[PDB]
């Protein structure tokens, strides 16, 4: 009578429920792993709501008997094999932009915490660092640089990337971006400098920030080789996808000093920990629990959206009844 | 609202 | 033959020297206190270069026999009794704006670290806080709010204050200011909302930031009374002068929760320490070593300026030869 | 460049 929809990696349906209360049987598995999923869920689940803390390979998808649509609560669908998925007959959707602002703001924040060193200043005082004379101030703050004039290198001028550029120009930054798959002319409309190769950007940048969607071509975009293409004491800010940066190469660069600092909200291995991993002992390093997207408003907003998508399906028709599908051309 | 968590 | 100039609170004249090398005998006292000053300095010192880590009351000034001009390396001259000073025949100058950008940026930074909680997220991970599911993310980040729409209350629309408003609008903030001594119409030119009373601002603000020069009227501007005029869970950012906020009232508010957070670069009692003072155990608290102004570029820039002022005097004529005097009308 | 620090 009423199809079944399961919240794979989670156990809170308070928001989605009011929208699927009469068109589905919402339940939760809270399966941090692809195998921790309940049997009957893998058997009788017309739809599925999932976040990011769980990936789905073809090997996994082929286990879902009744699955026909997967809704990713967020703008990132790299943890899902949208292709193998599509070819299997299961539609995959995403929430285009519900936390673009949240991330843009949080991004500029990490950038400021590097240039202004406000995060380390606090931490320093929190440990008994006594600062008396202006002499000491220049010491504890030794590193704080002026932003006026500095060139902000942006890799990926998407929803988030663009928001960052608007805020970037406000601080006097000399913004310039790189986006191969982006249409020509957009730079003019936004009044921004556009390079044609990653090599050019890293060469003309004092601070590089990642805002590109992870895929098969940009994996490990930042590696020992591309790092050599960067400038000395250049800053790095990654609030996109952990696979974009080679934690080992960065950990090495940070230590050698070829990179004056780094801010990371996303990491290769999540959850992240300053104890395990290449960045185990990396200098000048700021990290956040992949929460740049968080906001009580943005959270509910994206969840209510995904909830609608699930209903546009159970009620409408796949895929012509889906507003935000990512494989409408793969099946 | 259904607890489909593997026990 | 060559007048004497002394760097009261410091001991580095590498920057100023190249400008006073032929017109004065530059020396340093590094007197963190008004009494630690060398005798001969208080006797034969035509000029004097000082920062902020030392105040000068009439009682002090009347001790300088040959002193005729005091140059404050910075835009703050609240630590000097410019009046009693002027009436004594000693001119007092300042560096109008050499770190306006540095402070504006650092200010927005503290604002972002509150709204985005990027500083506490890092600190949290730095202590072993493990974040797995999105569930936990909303917990550790429980507090991160959306900026789009929020009203930024600005008290004092000066050089720094204005820079903050330009950056503020970039993030979607609904900026509004209060500046009694400010000329009428400026709000129109900058396209900003202007209230006429402190009560109005604190009433229409979600985040209040101080950017007004400390004096005899605004001392303890923020007190238990004015705090009651603020909103619930409102944010506070003070990167101006410590005397502006009553550490006790704030410490109480923070604890009670009437204030969701606070960022302070300046404190009543400097140097600052999370161990001693009212904020000994205050929740949601970010503090910096009065370094929002720091920048290798801004530091040398302001010092070279003060250096010139000292020369425009020793070479020119007081006060009509001073570009940035603050008591030209008191003597 | 003169050390006028009270000893
Ligand atoms: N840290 C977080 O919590 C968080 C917050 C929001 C989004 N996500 C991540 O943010 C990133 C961007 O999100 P968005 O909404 O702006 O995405 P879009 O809206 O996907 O923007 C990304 C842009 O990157 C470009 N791009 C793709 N591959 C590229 C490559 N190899 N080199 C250069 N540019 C490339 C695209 O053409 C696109 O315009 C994604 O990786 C997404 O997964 C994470
Ligand atoms: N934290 C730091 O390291 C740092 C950095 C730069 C400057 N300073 C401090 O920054 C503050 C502002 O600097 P600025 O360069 O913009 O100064 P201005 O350039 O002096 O700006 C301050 C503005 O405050 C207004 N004002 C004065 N009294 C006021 C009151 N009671 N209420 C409301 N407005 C009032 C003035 O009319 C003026 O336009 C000062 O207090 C200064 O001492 C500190």
């Amino acid at each position: 009578p009423r199809p079944l929809v399961a919240l794979l990696d989670g156990r809170d349906c308070t928001v989605e429920m009011p929208i699927l209360k009469d068109v589905a049987t919402v339940a939760f598995c809270d399966a941090q792993s692809t195998q921790e999923i309940h049997e009957k869920v893998l058997n009788e689940a017309v739809g599925a709501l999932m976040y990011h803390t769980i990936t789905l390979t073809r090997e996994d998808l082929e286990k879902f008997k009744a699955l026909r649509i997967i809704v990713r609560i967020g703008s990132g669908f790299d943890n899902i094999d949208i292709k193998s998925a599509g070819d299997l007959g299961i539609a995959v959707c995403n929430v285009p932009a519900a936390s673009v602002e949240e991330t843009a703001d949080s991004t500029l924040c990490h950038i400021l915490n590097l240039y202004r060193r406000t995060t380390w200043l606090h931490q320093a005082l929190r440990e008994g660092t006594r600062v008396q004379s202006v002499e000491q101030i220049r010491e504890v703050a030794s590193g704080a640089a002026r932003i006026r004039g500095e060139t902000l290198g942006i890799i990926g001028l998407g929803r988030v990337g663009q928001a960052v550029a608007l805020r970037a120009k406000a601080f006097g930054f000399n913004v310039l971006f790189y986006d191969p798959y982006l249409s020509d002319g957009i730079e003019r409309a936004l009044g921004l400098q556009r390079v044609s190769t990653l090599q050019d950007l890293l060469f003309h940048s004092d601070c590089v920030t990642l805002h590109c969607g992870l895929n098969e071509h940009n994996h490990h975009l930042i590696n020992d080789f591309t790092v050599k293409q960067m400038r000395q004491g250049a800053f790095l800010v990654n609030t996109a996808r952990g696979g974009l940066v080679d934690e080992k190469a960065l950990a090495q660069a940070l230590k050698e000093g070829r990179i004056r600092g780094a801010a990371l909200d996303v990491h290769e291995s999540e959850p992240f920990s300053f104890s395990q991993g290449p960045l185990k002992d990396a200098p000048n390093l700021i990290c956040t629990p992949h929460a740049a997207w968080y906001s009580e408003q943005a959270s509910i907003e994206m969840r209510e959206e995904a909830a609608r998508e699930i209903r546009r399906a159970i009620t409408g028709r796949i895929p012509d009844s889906l507003k935000n599908c990512v494989n409408k051309d793969h099946l | 609202p259904i607890d489909l968590s593997k026990k």
